[PDB]
């Protein structure tokens, strides 16, 4: 009855996506061949369907434009979880070309992947929205996200879209083409992504470092975060809560204005199993932890920027109303900041399922928080990238590829303004009331 | 003593009657093998409205059973209350109907009709005083639309001063199971209007709104769906058949709900309909009937009463009831909304009262609504025949076996000439 | 899909020829077809029918669909002829003289293992008839014993069926003497309720060839053997009938239980396989006195049931007041603690059919225990 | 999976090792049947004295 | 009581026959050897019942030439079909029209009428006739178009459905399939009721796609058009809630005489190891049957117009599930319709599921197939008239013909009898402005 589809494009979307259903599996039944072994009820009809006897399956599309990261799940542990026609393959990477993911081989995918869209779709009684899982990196993330949402805005318009984005980092990085392909992505999905939920990886990785006590980490160490936060933000329409919170709650909630709707997220206990046990973990002090800017996981100093709107999804063992103490404890501070023109600027749920853990990095605790705080500290991030850029376009570096494969040229300009318009109405919403 | 002879003529008129055969018999008490057990003796008083006596006290129905192919007899027969017919009146034939009306009037139908006559007039002779015909048929398709105006006609023909009720099936606006639907209709209603004194108009989408709102079914079947016209057909006549105070029969409801001789079509409804989950909240009085039969989503026709003023309106109750509740009930009815009923009629609402109630339940109410909004499934086949006959589609089989352009034409004039009173009546 | 055939007969009230037909049951959903073989038409189509059961189905079993009821003849075809076939197989059993007075525990073990129940005597053995069934020791030192245990107290004849039902009774029997029963303690009926290897619950046939004769001396084609131990005149005595539904569901034992944890004397057993024209007369003082004497006629005759005659004891309370009112519906709340009250259900499908009117007493223990065997 | 010989399935390297437990089974949902066809609920059984 | 007639004409119609026989032995629980085995009237459609426990079929198989019969006569369906049915020529047709009905017809039509004629004697009501032939070879054209004639003279008043194996649009077997489909249709458009149309092409792409097979041959292409035809003769066979017959079929789906070539698609075409991840609900199987890749000729259906759709639903279909399927369709804007037939749906269920032959396909609860009449089959008739023109624009091949009693008229004759059949589907498929 409430039901969403995840859509998990792009390699770093289908790793992300593989760790998602992981923790969807190791949540309620489900064996990974498919199977419910018995041992709340409509708590499946979220994320799977629902054949003959039992063969849960997800409510998912695992889309790319080269086989073997596909392959590996059709050849993993989860080979019978899913539908063999959910995971579709093309035959030849997009490699790292936003034109080349969007404008030549874009074809030979974007009506087979609409047409399971569809399917999945008429697959549904009420639909929620769309889960969209994808980075701002490669070709295959950048250009297929781009036309799938230039075509999903136009059939299913009034329909929820949520964006789950790998931002590329501020210093490490992984590529050259990262400035390149996310700023002409966020041309593209500014005006088309209802809302926007952004991570980054050195982030991560400083939160591996410092609370998992893992120097070390692999990438699905590092999706596994993101499994707790999409488990968490999209919790509250799986069981019955204190608070019950939705997708269109969580857009009325964090988008202020329609154009402002770029949120980040920040877990609690990211604490280490040899931790656990020494604190108590309360209420408190949780949401100090995730009020902290050393815990954000989109690289950018929350100091550096004033809080819009902020909600709290307190999953576990949470009295609501310790929730308040702590709340009225955080408007108290002056290290934290919140907008002139935004009095109430928290909205809270509560579930009283505690996160599940997998065989891995994290430990079992009984409270954790999903964060998503507008902040107008995203523009900095945003600004640097900026600045990569047009280090990037000073004498047409790399563009040559580009125009040869097929976009035409005017589009790297139209992707800077488009972004520098992103630049300016963060300060004029930023700037304190005066009239 | 009065006798009802009943016919089933087309397939949806054939498992009509089953399922209605069925239900009565299980209110009189009759076994699938012809004898009696039962727990009273009024059931036995008036057996002989429906069930002929035999040797040995086993009852067979007054019905004949008629069809232009021969798998839907089969299928009555192999119902668990098939072996209670006479087998001389399985009157079938070895053709193929063609869900056409003019292979219903004017071709193996026409030729079947002369045998089937036989039959319907040897049960007429067979009565002291026979009362009315009832035939179950459906209008979209074939045998039940041709065939089964045919026999209208014939036996108007043949008995002129008897009450004929026709239990008709009409096509929704939701879906149409074939394309001829309006083809057939409207060839239908212009027989349908000057020949039949009582039209019970039964419509397939209020059906699925009776059985998924009201009764709360998620995979209704064609036995449900019957079933609600069974108990229909069941209340409709049973004045004549139990006892009570102030009795009505079919002559005395058609004279009391009909003003105008072309203004008989009617809409039919029952209301002690609750489902299993409401069942046990349910606080069933009369009170509670009258608002449940006046509420307009239990009504077995896919029109809403409150888009057009009720003419006259019939409930017969079956019960232990009070004649305060439901006069003074009725009469708050009627002074709820007045604007809803007419005004050239004053006090038009009829009341019977049985005291026998159908088996298993207290209180039961059939109603019968003579209203304007029947113009609205008039209506909607008059533009469905004038967009499928603009462009002469679906018309050569009519035209090879035997129909014409004139009236067909004559058809669709006698359709809007029927459009008019409806809405005259209406505004005055 | 993976249907049943058998074959039958239903008698018509009407013209007097058995209509034969052809009854199809469909385990993976209760439904029932009927084929005609006369004129070879179709008869009550594929069809839902949750009153049908499994075990109806048997050879020469009575069943009743649609008030049209039935008796099965043939085995249909040879598919479900092997699948209900060579697994059928009938037996004696015989209660001893000795555990009479527990003669309900061991119904109750045959109703345990699904060992259907067809014939059901209470007789004292003549003399004439010992020597017929001592053939399987005879002329061996055993005579004198076993002669005066069997022809001591009233026996208990028994006529079951189940898949090779000759070992599996035998495996109930557990080891022959009672003594080895108690030795190896196996959990056999000798181990429960034995004394010693002469006199110990029951022993009969050890295969079909000896359980032939055991059959024909037992249960007679003709009939002559049963001296039908009954005792008719004995003033304080009252007929009553566990109805063939509560021996279809099985209940025998239980009832018997229930009835001698009173005091009650049992004296009498036997099953009968009513007939309509035989019901009408056990039932004689019933038509026009109650209002529903038909479902009474047919309950009685859907089915074999077991007669027995009950000895009066245990002063104050009457059988009529341990069986309490007629509807068990009745009993549940007025009186919460007879047999009446809870060994049965329903008001067509109650547990036992008592005498109603006193004098009304002998005549039955005679109907069903002197004038019919 | 990669040269179908004949008209046989092209089965996926990563799945042909499984247990054919595919093919001899029923595929899709039963009805689901719902409460009796009217009889037990339109006039309901009987209610005794 | 209720039997239809089914005639095998050509290589092709011979092998849509064996897939046909291949599925309906154990539809009706018939032996290969046909006889019951040892465990009312469903046969006494299709098969005609002999002594002992014999079911011998309604079928002339017939051939002008040999090696088609006669793997039927060595294989495994010997004991089956009569071999006074089983009916062979001498010398092959060789993909000519002029011999299939001119020259090579005479020596063999009157034996197969009198074959027919014998078949139907024992036969109380003559449903219909079911020719299964190719618009290709000489035999499946001209002796289709000949023995169409014949049956057209003597028994005119039976229904005569046809279920042609139509001229790929692209790949093509021969290089005369325009020739003798141009000829073909010509004369069988004024005399078959009904032809169903379905190409190779469209099943070579639905059995890559939807059923997930690379390689199989022409055997598993015709066990999809045995399941199809299954589906048209199914309430004449069993028992359900809306028995629909063929002259059912005839009088809701062809609104104009001439108009008469109704495409069929079939559902659940899903391949085993393809559907523990589907529920096979009824509004999807309503909707396989509606996209353009279940489509099974080559034509675009969004470039048309739907005129009249029968949906025949076997299985587990509760009837009114398919009130709501059939709601949600009507208001999909891509599947539209033609203004002037409303009422563009008819529903046939029947209460027997589909049983598999040993094969691909996945054994399923329900199954559909659909019957439309479309305004986007004469985009399929376009390109076979485009390469008539090309053929004939210098006489291409037309000696071979014409040297064999054939007359230079008739091509012209055919090609304008075309010309009346795209007039005829343009402005049929105009909408109303008056
Ligand atoms: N969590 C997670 N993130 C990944 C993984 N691989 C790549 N990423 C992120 O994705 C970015 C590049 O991966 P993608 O953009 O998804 O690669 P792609 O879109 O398939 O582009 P191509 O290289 O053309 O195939 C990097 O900056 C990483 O941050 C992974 O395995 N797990
Ligand atoms: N389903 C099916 N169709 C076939 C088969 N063989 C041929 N066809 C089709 O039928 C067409 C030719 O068949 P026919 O009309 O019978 O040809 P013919 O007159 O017998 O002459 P030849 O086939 O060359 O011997 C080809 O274009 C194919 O498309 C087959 O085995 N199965
Ligand atoms: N109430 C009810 N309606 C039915 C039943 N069976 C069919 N119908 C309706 O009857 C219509 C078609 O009947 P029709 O083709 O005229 O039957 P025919 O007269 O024998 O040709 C369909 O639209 C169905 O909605 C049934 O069992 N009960």
């Amino acid at each position: 009855q409430r039901e969403c589809i995840s859509v998990h494009v792009g390699q770093a979307g289908v790793q992300i996506g593989n760790a998602c259903w992981e923790l969807y599996c190791l949540e309620h039944g489900i064996q990974p061949d498919g199977q419910m072994p018995s041992d709340g009820d409509d708590s499946f009809n979220t994320f799977f369907s629902e054949t003959g006897a039992g063969k849960h399956v997800p409510r998912a599309v695992f889309v790319d434009l080269e086989p073997t990261v596909i392959d590996e799940v059709r050849t993993g542990t989860y080979r019978q979880l899913f539908h063999p026609e959910q995971l579709i393959t093309g035959k030849e990477d997009a490699a790292n070309n936003y034109a080349r993911g969007h404008y030549t081989i874009g074809k030979e995918l974007i009506d087979l992947v609409l047409d399971r869209i569809r399917k999945l779709a008429d697959q549904c009684t009420g639909l929620q929205g769309f889960l969209i899982f994808h980075s701002f990196g490669g070709g295959t993330g950048s250009g297929f996200t781009s036309l799938l949402m230039e075509r999903l805005s136009v059939d299913y318009g009034k329909k929820s879209k949520l964006e789950f984005s790998i931002y590329p980092a501020p210093q490490v990085s992984t590529a050259v083409v990262e400035p390149y392909n996310s700023i002409l992505t966020t041309h593209t999905t500014l005006e088309h992504s209802d809302c926007a939920f952004m991570v980054d990886n050195e982030a991560i990785y400083d939160i591996c470092r410092r609370n998992l006590d893992i120097e070390r980490p692999t990438y699905t160490n590092l999706n596994r975060l993101i499994s707790q936060i999409v488990s968490s933000i999209t919790a509250s329409l799986r069981f019955d809560g204190a608070l019950n919170v939705d997708l269109t709650e969580f857009q009325t909630n964090l988008v202020p204005y329609p154009r402002i709707h770029f949120p980040l997220a920040t877990y609690a206990p990211v604490i280490s199993a040899e931790k656990a046990y020494h604190e108590q973990l309360s209420v408190a002090e949780i949401t100090n932890a995730c009020f902290e800017p050393a815990n954000q996981m989109v690289k950018c100093d929350p100091r550096h920027g004033k809080y819009m709107a902020c909600c709290l999804l307190y999953r576990g063992d949470v009295v609501p109303k310790d929730v308040n103490a702590a709340i009225a404890a955080i408007k108290t501070k002056r290290s934290i900041q919140f907008v002139d023109w935004c009095p109430t600027g928290f909205k809270v749920g509560i579930n009283y399922q505690p996160p599940t853990v997998v065989p891995g990095d994290l430990a079992k605790v009984q409270r954790a928080v999903c964060m998503l705080s507008n902040t107008t500290a995203i523009a900095e991030a945003w600004a640097r990238l900026d600045h990569k850029f047009d280090l990037m376009y000073a004498k047409r570096a790399f563009v040559h590829w580009y125009v040869g494969e097929g976009m035409e040229e005017g589009e790297f300009s139209e992707a800077r303004e488009d972004m520098a318009a992103l630049e300016k109405d963060y300060e004029e919403v930023g700037m304190d009331s005066v009239e | 003593m009065r006798e009802i002879v009943h016919l089933q003529a087309g397939q949806c008129g054939n498992q009509i009657g089953a399922k209605f055969w069925e239900v009565i018999s299980d209110e009189h008490g009759i076994d699938p093998t012809g004898t009696y057990h039962g727990d009273s003796d009024l059931q036995l008083e008036r057996i002989n409205v429906y069930y002929n006596e035999a040797t040995g006290g086993k009852y067979v129905p007054r019905a004949v059973l008629v069809d232009l192919e021969p798998g839907t007899m089969d299928s009555v027969r192999s119902g668990p209350f098939g072996q209670i017919f006479r087998p001389d009146n399985f009157v079938f034939g070895q053709s193929g109907a063609g869900n056409n009306w003019a292979k219903g009037h004017y071709t193996e139908g026409a030729e079947l009709v002369d045998s089937v006559l036989d039959v319907v007039r040897k049960e007429a002779e067979s009565c002291d005083c026979l009362q009315g015909f009832q035939l179950t048929h459906s209008l979209g398709g074939g045998t039940g639309s041709g065939m089964g105006t045919l026999l209208i006609s014939k036996i108007r023909e043949e008995y002129p001063d008897r009450i004929m009720n026709t239990f008709s099936v009409v096509p929704s606006p939701k879906v149409s199971d074939t394309v001829v639907e309006p083809y057939n209709a409207t060839l239908s209603v212009h027989q349908l209007v000057e020949n039949t004194d009582e039209t019970y108009c039964i419509d397939n989408e209020a059906l699925y709104d009776i059985c998924f709102r009201t009764l709360k079914l998620t995979t209704p079947t064609y036995g449900d769906l019957n079933h609600l016209v069974s108990a229909t057909m069941s209340g409709v006549t049973t004045c004549l058949r139990f006892p009570g105070q102030l009795n009505a029969d079919l002559r005395k409801l058609a004279v009391n709900m009909v003003p105008f001789p072309r203004l008989h079509f009617f809409m039919p409804g029952f209301a002690p309909l609750t489902s299993r989950g409401s069942q046990q909240y349910r606080a069933l009085t009369v009170p509670e009937l009258t608002q449940q039969m006046f509420d307009a989503k239990n009504m077995m026709a896919a029109c809403d009463p409150r888009h057009g003023r009720y003419l006259t309106v019939a409930a017969v109750f079956r019960g232990r009831m009070s004649m305060k509740e439901v006069d003074e009930q009725m009469l708050n009815v009627q002074n709820k909304n007045s604007s809803y009923f007419v005004e050239w009629i004053p006090n038009n609402v009829k009341t019977a009262v049985c005291d026998i109630p159908p088996r298993g339940l207290k209180m039961s109410a059939t109603f019968i609504g003579n209203s304007t909004a029947i113009q609205e499934l008039f209506k909607r086949i008059s533009e469905q025949f004038t967009a499928m006959f603009r462009r002469k589609a679906f018309l050569h089989w009519y035209t090879g076996e035997g129909m014409d352009e004139m009236e067909f034409t004559e058809a669709e004039s006698n359709m809007n000439d029927l459009g008019n009173p409806v809405v005259t009546r209406g505004a005055c | 899909s993976e249907r049943f055939v058998f074959i039958a007969e239903w008698y018509d009230p009407n013209a007097s020829l058995f209509r034969r037909y052809e009854l199809l049951f469909y385990p993976g959903d209760g439904s029932v077809e009927m084929h005609d073989v006369k004129n070879h038409r179709t008869f009550l189509k594929r069809t839902k029918y949750e009153d049908l059961h499994l075990e109806d189905l048997f050879i020469g079993n009575k069943v009743n669909v649609f008030s049209r009821q039935l008796v099965l003849i043939d085995y249909g075809d040879q598919y479900t002829a092997r699948q209900l076939g060579s697994k059928k197989e009938k037996t004696l059993a015989l209660i001893k003289p000795d555990a009479v007075s527990k003669a309900g525990e061991i119904i109750e073990i045959i109703n345990k293992a699904g060992f259907t129940l067809t014939k059901l005597k209470m007789m004292t053995l003549s003399r004439k008839e010992a020597t017929d069934f001592h053939i399987d020791h005879q002329s061996r030192p055993f005579l004198n014993e076993l002669i005066q245990f069997i022809t001591s107290g009233p026996i208990i004849a028994m006529e079951i069926l189940r898949d090779d039902a000759i070992c599996e009774w035998k495996k109930l029997l557990g080891p022959a003497n009672s003594g080895l029963a108690r030795t190896d303690a196996p959990g056999s009926i000798r181990a429960v309720f034995g004394t010693d290897g002469i006199r110990n619950a029951a022993h009969g046939p050890d295969s079909l060839s000896c359980a032939a004769r055991e059959m024909e001396l037992f249960f007679p084609s003709s009939g002559v053997c049963g001296p039908a131990n009954t005792a008719k005149f004995t003033n304080c005595t009252t007929c009553c009938i566990v109805k063939p539904h509560a021996i279809s569901e099985g209940l025998l034992g239980k009832i018997l239980m229930a009835i001698r944890d009173a005091g009650f004397e049992i004296s009498a057993m036997q099953m009968f396989n009513m007939d309509r024209v035989n019901v009408e007369e056990f039932y004689e003082v019933y038509k026009g006195v109650v209002s529903e004497y038909n479902e009474m006629v047919t309950e009685m005759y859907s089915g074999p049931c077991v007669a027995m005659e009950i000895q009066q004891t245990n002063p104050t309370m009457t059988f009529r007041e341990f069986c309490g009112p007629a509807d068990p519906e009745i009993a549940r709340h007025l009186r919460p603690g007879t047999l009446r009250a809870i060994f049965g259900k329903t008001k067509i499908q109650n547990a036992v059919h008592c005498t109603d009117l006193p004098e009304d007493g002998l005549l039955e223990v005679q109907y069903f225990f002197k004038i019919l065997d | 999976f990669r040269y179908p010989p004949a008209g046989a399935e092209r089965v996926f390297y990563g799945r042909a090792n499984d247990p054919q437990i595919a093919p001899y089974l029923t595929h899709g949902i039963r009805s689901k049947i719902s409460i009796p066809a009217k009889v037990l609920i339109n006039p309901q059984p009987i209610t005794t004295f």
